[PDB]
């Protein structure tokens, strides 16, 4: 708790964010039970339904805050249209680093692409992982903010991946003793956290790599995978925002 | 600070001069605060203003915080170098005054100064003069 | 390992395109069969037509693999040498070779490119003799 005060003291950007919350967001107040809210910070239990300008301003401000470090507990809840939020509870047998090589993540991308082609189609990828050094090893979250298909189709995809065994085999390549149950079925049905908004007494996940497969509508079996470079020259908090339909790097598919 | 305090709560304290020449303090009680039994909605004689000191120390500190954040805000925007130096000097002279609201002697001096502003002449002499009003337990 | 280079253009008959695949070792009549297959191929011609190419065939010489070639950097007589355009690292699988990701290759800059692109340099760092 003292660290919060220390951050409030020796960080001007924290004071700027607090002033922003107190005055500009004092008009976009949202009821605790209403679902119209899009951004929620659990530090004070504040619910917000900020417009696009307010959303982007918060994104950039939290980006500057995260660049210096600091702590925060912001959360966002998916609407009727949103991206895909994923969680892996990879409780490995040994707490030794299973280096996630880009080929393995590419295999995951191919598998999920196959699992989604049998659905509505017309893409950016971001891989962020736990800092490890903990019992049960780390966890993994992948984010797909390009499209907008927040419906029962997401639950169908989750169920398809639940019985999926190729991803289990890929996990077994790294020595994962938990091939299944790592993916919670509520991956896309729960509010998520913005990049940098860690857990209570837990380090935030750090982004590992990103990928940029080109979307084509001529073949339902082709599986291209391209890789983005130079993410550091971007507003990562803004880029990874699901509601950020106006993101710079990404597009609203 | 006495002007600010008087503006902030000019409705809960009245100062009058007694026969012996000592300034005295009365306050109008409100429900939901520590008190005796059955004296709500009535003035009570008070030798030394207690709630006033705590109010000065903490409630008034919020306005100080507002001033500090406003100064930081105006320091945020790009401007000329000279105005930036002016704001820096203003803040650097300012923060020292913040602690003085906790010093006991400073608070005593503020109370003594505010004794003038809160005064309301011909208050004691008109106290309880109307015989048609009775002080009761429930108001 | 995939490598792409382009002519500096601005010349009669347009430019030329060279792609280099030094990973494999199959220099035999199989290459002639491959050339024959690509000669009747139209998908590459269709790709070229997207670029306004009016020479879908006869661009690929029938002796594309039976004539000596030039190392990277070597130019043509009274012509500029071909400069590298891009490169790719599409994955190869021996069991289910349908994998077609076109993985973006990296670190092409800090390699001994003349050593890597050589056909007879089986011990290159970037490429391997598959």
């Amino acid at each position: 708790t003292i660290q919060l005060t220390a951050q409030r003291k020796y960080l001007a950007e924290v004071q700027a964010l607090e002033t922003l919350l107190t005055r500009e967001l004092s008009v976009f107040l949202t009821e605790p039970g209403s679902k119209k809210t899009n951004i929620i910070n659990r530090i004070t239990g504040k619910t917000y339904a900020l417009p696009s300008t307010e959303l982007l301003r918060l994104y950039e401000h939290l980006e500057q805050c995260r660049k210096q470090g600091a702590l925060m507990y912001f959360l966002e809840r998916q609407g009727t249209y949103s991206g895909l939020m994923l969680d892996y509870d990879l409780k490995l047998n040994t707490n030794a680093v299973p280096p996630l090589e880009p080929p393995a993540l590419s295999r995951l991308c191919h598998r999920i692409f196959v699992h989604i082609k049998n659905s509505s189609v017309l893409i950016h990828f971001f891989f962020t992982l736990k800092p490890e050094v903990v019992q049960g090893k780390y966890g993994f979250h992948v984010l797909i903010p390009g499209l907008k298909l927040a419906a029962s189709t997401k639950k169908s995809i989750i169920g398809s991946l639940q019985h999926d065994a190729t991803v289990q085999k890929i996990l077994h390549e790294q020595g994962v003793t938990n091939p299944e149950s790592c993916l919670d079925p509520h991956s896309a049905s729960v509010p998520s956290l913005l990049y940098g908004s860690s857990k209570l007494n837990h380090k935030p996940y750090q982004l590992k790599t990103g990928f940029e497969l080109v979307f084509d509508s001529s073949d339902p079996d082709y599986i291209p995978i391209h890789q983005i470079k130079n993410l550091e020259s971007y507003n990562l908090v803004s880029e990874l925002s699901l509601t950020n339909e106006q993101g710079s790097l990404v597009r609203p598919v | 600070i006495a002007k600010v305090i008087y503006a902030m709560m000019g409705n809960k304290f009245v100062v009058d001069v007694d026969s012996n020449g000592k300034y005295v303090w009365f306050e109008f009680v409100l429900p939901g605060q520590p008190m005796n039994q059955g004296e709500i909605w009535k003035w009570r004689k008070e030798v030394n203003p207690d709630e006033l000191h705590i109010y000065i120390s903490e409630n008034f500190s919020r306005v100080m915080d507002r001033i500090t954040e406003h100064i930081k805000y105006h320091l945020s925007q790009p401007h000329e170098s000279n105005i930036l130096n002016y704001y820096k000097k203003l803040l650097k002279a300012f923060e020292r005054s913040k602690s003085k609201i906790f010093n006991d002697s400073f608070k005593k001096g503020v109370i003594r100064q505010a004794e003038f502003l809160f005064r309301q002449r011909s208050f004691i002499q008109t106290l309880d003069t109307n015989p048609h009003l009775l002080g009761v337990g429930n108001g």
